[PDB]
């Protein structure tokens, strides 16, 4: 048995959002549900216990409700620091047996668009003291969080040996990502220029390193 | 709250952690990567302990709090949390029997004039009274721990080699980094100047090349600087200095 939740919910900043939690008489119908918030890198924080008892430190914007076999959690006056996964929970057939909802990820829209900052690092002397060369392209401080990255070498797109991470939120609620080019030392000194091309909302930022001038 | 234990165990072994006074009820919640929260076990003040029925058989919890799972498999790789639980069971007269008679009789009655009667003392007792009860359970989690990710794998703990990241000498806002390359498994923690430098720091998510080895970078922005990398699976703590290029 598992409690059904919507996969995701989204709203504009300062607004209201609602998340359901549909169970049965064995679990949700038998009493009062519980809610928890998970932000990546942060420990989960209890949001509501009982049908409506606000958490020990949660503000008034969060609200709870229940009608029948489905419970709903409400978030008013949305903020940017409320992007998180929210989990409903309750007990079934035992007071020390718990069941959780499938989870719901909330995203607040309408934040100011920001262009990405790009920094392209050359291989370190110690890494080139083996015979590997890793170029590191660090993308940061962009919104929305969807960039595309291509690598160039001597006016030609590089197809092989490229790995890029998905974008993740920062502490200032802007997005960041990184891309890696993994070569040998002989290949690093083989070509004359390497470029990291980052595309975001129809606009491109390009950084270049030259193995001769580093 | 604080959980402690190994970050990597081989398949078909036992995984044991510990939580770090005794005037509370602590429970263990685990979450596989991307999956939903999964209840494991609780522990009250009196020594009792409630478990997931499906995961009870391979689970235990004993300390003077420390848990233990048996014959772990790849499906046991998860982030294990230590929570502060607050369970409660409340027996209630099945409603209809509007009057809850005392504890001496341990019965519920539709009319109060039948409360001073033991079970089946009166021939009419069966219609207006019963001895059963309605069992309703309440539960939540008072507090949480940060979590300790434990990875189950047949792979061997490979420690990372950290490299400094500095720009080619070719100016208004300096940017340095630290490349933690080729480690296994997750996670690693990067701070700067032992944490004295908190502003302008981002530690990117990890990447996985074809070799199955993780790499990640941490960047710092500034107007010397030493990044501190730590890998618990290899007991490794490196403090590599980032010295800028002369040129």
């Amino acid at each position: 048995a598992v409690l059904n939740q919507p996969s995701s919910v989204s709203g504009s900043l300062g607004q209201r959002v609602s998340i359901t939690c549909s169970g049965s008489s064995s679990n949700v119908g038998n009493g009062y549900v519980s809610w928890y918030q998970l932000i990546p890198g942060s420990a989960p924080r209890t949001l509501i216990y009982g049908d409506t008892s606000r958490a020990s430190g949660v503000p008034d914007r969060f609200s709870g409700s229940r009608s029948g076999n489905t419970a709903t959690l409400t978030i008013s006056s949305l903020q940017a620091e409320d992007e998180a996964d929210y989990f409903c929970a309750s007990a079934e057939d035992s007071s020390s047996n718990a069941v959780f909802g499938s989870g719901t990820t909330l995203t607040v829209l309408g934040q100011p668009k920001s262009p990405p900052s790009v920094t392209l690092f050359p291989p370190s002397t110690e890494e080139l003291n083996g015979n590997k060369a890793t170029l590191v392209c660090l993308i940061s401080d962009f919104y929305p969080g969807s960039v595309t990255v291509v690598w160039k070498a001597d006016g030609s797109t590089i197809t092989r040996n490229v790995e890029t991470t998905r974008a993740s939120k920062q502490s200032n609620s802007k997005y960041a990502a990184s891309s890696y080019l993994s070569l040998t030392s002989s290949d690093w000194k083989s070509k004359g220029s390497y470029s990291c091309e980052v595309t975001h909302e129809g606009s491109t930022v390009t950084k270049t390193v030259k193995p001769s001038e580093c | 709250l604080r959980e402690s234990g190994p970050s990597l165990v081989k398949p078909s072994q036992t995984l044991s952690l510990t939580c770090t006074l005794s005037d509370k009820a602590v429970g263990w919640v685990r979450q596989a990567p991307g999956k939903a929260l999964e209840w494991l076990g609780s522990i009250d003040t009196g020594g009792n302990a409630g478990y997931n029925p499906g995961l009870k058989s391979r689970l235990s919890i004993t300390q003077d709090v420390s848990l233990s799972v048996s014959t772990v498999t790849t499906e046991d790789s998860a982030t294990y949390y230590c929570t502060t639980v607050q369970q409660k069971t409340k027996k209630s007269c099945p409603d209809g029997y509007t009057y809850d008679c005392g504890a001496a009789r341990r019965t519920c009655c539709s009319r109060y004039d039948f409360c001073g009667y033991s079970m089946y003392a009166r021939a009419d007792w069966d219609w207006y009274c019963t001895a059963n009860y309605i069992n309703t359970y309440e539960f939540y989690v008072d507090a949480w721990g940060q979590g300790l990710l434990v990875t189950v794998s047949s792979a061997s703990t490979t420690a990372p080699k950290v490299y400094p990241l500095s720009s080619c000498c070719g100016s208004s806002t300096v940017t340095l980094g630290c490349l933690v390359s080729s480690y296994m498994p997750e996670p690693v923690t990067v701070t700067w100047n032992s944490g004295a430098l908190k502003s302008g720091v981002h530690t990117f998510p990890a990447v996985l090349q074809s070799s199955g080895l993780y790499s990640l970078s941490s960047m710092v922005t500034v107007p010397t600087f030493t990044c501190n990398v730590a890998h618990p699976a290899s007991s490794t703590k490196v403090d590599k200095a980032v010295e800028p290029k002369s040129c």
